[PDB]
DNA sequence: TACAAAATTCCATGACA
DNA sequence: ATTGTCATGGAATTTTGTA
DNA sequence: TACAAAATTCCATGACA
DNA sequence: ATTGTCATGGAATTTTGTA
């Protein structure tokens, strides 16, 4: 009803497996709904287990309203349905096959694979080193739209890394 | 030689007449209302001094009333005091009775991320094998990052500021002058992002004031949650972090949480007031917000303080004083006044030294 | 039930009229010009308040600001003190915000050896095996006996004591609760002398404070002593002692030796002036000079000082408070008002211990 | 030429040889010229040094500006003159022979060892944890001259042990 | 009945636990 | 059941030698 | 245009090193 | 070369509901 706001909806996905670097083979996504802000963590699989391990991380900084994802068996689990109804954290689920996000977040999580696709060849087995050079790059990246990098949307002011 | 004129009756400076001048046991003697006192040769007097101060080395006033038991001389004191200032021992050993200057309260860092201050609260006692905390506060917002450690160590405080830095990156990273920032390998993992280090004089955890008190609270909670438990603190960090970032500053009537994002996340009893603004108009009152927030204003200056002029003699604290041995360094010149409570020394001796005069007293005399 | 009326426009006591008070969600809900918030009804807002508080134990401010996001009610506060005092980890762990009242300062004892105060410096540098040093004050005079030991332990109390008491025996001795003193061979060995053993509250120098003044000066000319040395105090005891008891404070105008004896024995710089009275002019113009001495008063109570009322809710700091674990004991009961410094406590739970209001503070709320 | 003083002059003797208590023959005994005032110390031998460590232990309290004594050899010996000459006091002997001291010194040496007999015997194995007991009582002992006990002469006021 | 400087007193500051 | 203390050295105040 | 009480602000006090 | 900070809970002050 009222205008889109950060923290209103995560949209959460598995990129994996990868190369393994640093015995990690997975990489978590989360992106803000509203600003395009992205947070990327490390995972050994796409488990309950390992999600929940890395959105603690990300819930000690901000709780979302609601997560949106796919019907990943980690995330349809009702462990992590328990995790959310915790924290008071509504899940939302895309229809099976046909997985819909928002137009920016498709626009984002497209810019993410082919980043970390360009980044892997030629150090294949160093990409945990680098990903929060990637979080930061993807961050500080200009919209075409608003022309507001996620970051300034974020933080309403500008970065000290800029792109 | 100077003392023959004044028995025979002719005026010396300094030597009130009235008082009649005479002589026995070859030592010149005056008669003065306190009673009758042997007056020295001008030779003899600073031996005299120098023997009635050493006795236990006393000030001022205690080495007078000593001497002025069996002598008289013009301007006793200034002799005394002239002493006083050349006793290496007591010079080094008597405490001040001046108080430095009123303290300054540097202005609050305008955008989040310009600056970072960051210190390791520990040890503790061990949890899931972790013994340390390392605190990173914003000094603009006064948010708060929570790492559990198991040494302070460089390498440790590098991997925890690198996952802080996937968020973004501070211009300005403030620490004291413990080994773990001091290292270089910290400054070259510093320089390679383009943030510049910065540190407080030594001892003097005044300067890391917004960690220092940060770390206050961080305690003061975790102790809270662990009455009747075991000290189980590892899984609490994030709750604490959660929980103190979305408290208010009842002076600001804020949370370090809104002043970061200017809106309030998911969490209980989460502010609604800015529900219809668009994001856009949102982050204009936020701007709005951050400029105006209370900035507090230095104290009076104290009946007797003192402030540091540039050649000023001055001496350093012993930084840890062994049992029975000086609590402060030889004298040291004032080079640059960098601000009245910041100074620059030429030392021991010499090379430049940075210190707070919280560390610093005048050299008497 | 109460808030049915309400919602028709019939007025209830503490419900402003000129607010419209609707409904929606099945929730009673407020205009007001900080904006619309939910009232919750009576039984819940307890919960609430609770809650609120709960996520981080913020005191009376911090926590309304909290609830005042969502709710609104009559006499907010009210409600939100009346929990933080019934919040035990908020009590047993927050600091005062109050000081203790303005010292007291008890008069100078009448005679030499009405009594004696005492105290261990150390351990020290182990000196020829000795690593402790008993400190005896005269109250009276200031008067000093040092005596080294290996221990501080009532064995060598003894020891030392024996051969000060063969000069003269005091009325009083006064010591800190420290383990050598409060033993029962020391209560036997006083006994058997006629000696009236007097305690300091627990930990609280202050009351030692003649002692402890002492230590520091005994401290600070062995330093002096000591500089480019080793640190062989040993030996110095004697020459420090002498030194020390014939020493003028400026303020008395006298050395503790002057007070004690009335004449100065021959050391350097000694005294003349009473050299053409008999001893026995001298011994009574010592009495006029011992009863004339200067005696400081109580200075003012500070803006924000308090003072123990008989059946004030209270609190001891914990002694020697593990790490991150409360620093205040539980609320006791004022038993009674010794002095305006000093108080009976119903402890934990319940004994009853004697302490200083230094180691108070008032439980809040 | 001036009214006499404490602190004036220390007239010192040794008394022994004793049956050994505690490892200790001899006291040295310390009594003060004006008031009568008196200090025992317990030595092993009679020799310059027993009497300079023991006078040490005196002199921390107050120094006499004469000390007199008989011409003992350990009174006599140029170490004890050299310890004198420094603290700045003034040695004084009395004829070989014919060992005079104050009347009123003379009379209180006189007590002292009649005192020390009487306790002496019945235990006499065991008088070195009596000499403060003993000590105690000659000072606070009443004197046919001037009535007043060595202890007021020197304290100038009375003691919390009257006899 | 008055002055400049010395002599004395005042007293905040800090350290002993 | 018991309780703060006092050296120190600039500054503030009072006394002093001389008129 | 004025009141009593509530709501808000003030701010000394203490603890982080 | 750099620099004190701020939760807390009585008290003091200002605002509020009603007249
Ligand atoms: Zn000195
Ligand atoms: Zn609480």
């Amino acid at each position: 009803d009222r205008p889109q706001k950060p923290f209103d909806k995560f949209f959460i996905d598995y990129i994996g497996p990868l190369p393994p670097s640093q015995g990690y083979l997975y990489v978590l996504v989360v992106v803000d709904g509203m600003t395009g802000f992205t947070w990327l963590y490390p995972t050994k699989a796409p488990s309950t287990s390992a999600t929940v391990k890395s959105l603690n991380v990300l819930t000690s900084i901000a709780i979302p309203k609601v997560i949106h994802s796919d019907q990943g068996a980690a995330f349809t689990s009702s462990t992590f349905a328990e995790w959310a109804k915790e924290r008071g954290i509504h899940l939302e689920f895309s229809t099976p096959y046909h997985p819909q996000s928002s137009g920016k977040v498709e626009r984002k999580n497209s810019d993410i694979k082919r980043l970390l696709t360009k980044l892997l060849v030629g150090r294949p087995t160093k990409w945990y080193d680098l990903l929060p050079v990637v979080q930061l790059a993807l961050n500080n990246t200009y919209s075409p739209v608003l022309k507001y990098t996620p970051h300034q949307l974020l933080f309403g002011i500008d970065s000290n890394t800029p792109f | 030689a100077e003392l023959d004129q004044l028995l025979q009756g002719h005026y010396i400076k300094g030597y009130p007449k009235q008082y009649t001048y005479f002589l026995e046991d070859g030592k010149v003697k005056v008669s003065r209302p306190e009673g009758v006192k042997i007056i020295p040769p001008q030779s003899d007097r600073q031996k005299i001094v120098l023997q009635a101060h050493n006795l236990a080395h006393t000030g001022r006033e205690a080495t007078l009333l000593k001497i002025a038991n069996l002598y008289w001389w013009p301007n006793m004191r200034k002799d005394v005091v002239k002493q006083l200032g050349r006793c290496q021992q007591c010079l080094i050993t008597n405490a001040s009775n001046k108080a430095s200057g009123p303290i300054l309260r540097p202005d609050r860092p305008q955008k989040p991320f310009d600056k970072f201050f960051i210190d390791y609260i520990g040890p503790l006692p061990p949890s899931q094998g972790y013994l340390y905390v390392l605190v990173v506060v914003d000094g603009m917002t006064g948010f708060t990052w929570l790492y559990p450690t198991k040494a302070p160590s460089t390498s440790a405080t590098v991997k925890s500021l690198n996952v802080l830095t996937s968020i973004a990156i501070p211009k300005v990273i403030h620490s004291d002058q413990g080994a773990a920032f001091t290292s270089s390998t910290f400054a070259e993992w510093a320089k390679e992002r383009g943030i510049h280090l910065e540190f407080s004089t030594p001892y003097h955890p005044q300067s890391s004031g917004k960690v220092e008190r940060k770390n206050s609270d961080i305690k003061r909670l975790l102790t809270k949650l662990l009455v009747g438990r075991p000290t189980k603190w590892y899984d609490l960090l994030p709750v604490v972090q959660l929980a103190l970032n979305n408290t208010y500053s009842p002076v600001l009537k804020y949370t370090p949480h809104q002043l970061l994002f200017g809106i309030d996340s998911n969490t209980p009893f989460a502010n609604q007031d800015t529900l219809d603004l668009t994001r856009e108009e949102e982050l204009s009152l936020l701007q709005e917000i951050r400029t105006s927030l209370y900035h507090p204003s230095t104290p009076p200056a104290s009946s007797r303080s003192w402030s540091p002029v540039v050649g000023q003699l001055v001496q350093e604290r012993v930084a840890r004083p062994a049992s029975l041995r000086p609590r402060w360094h030889k004298p040291s010149t004032v080079l640059k006044v960098l601000n009245p409570r910041t100074v620059v020394i030429l030392d021991h001796l010499g090379n430049n030294r940075t210190v707070s005069i919280d560390n610093l007293k005048p050299t008497s005399h």
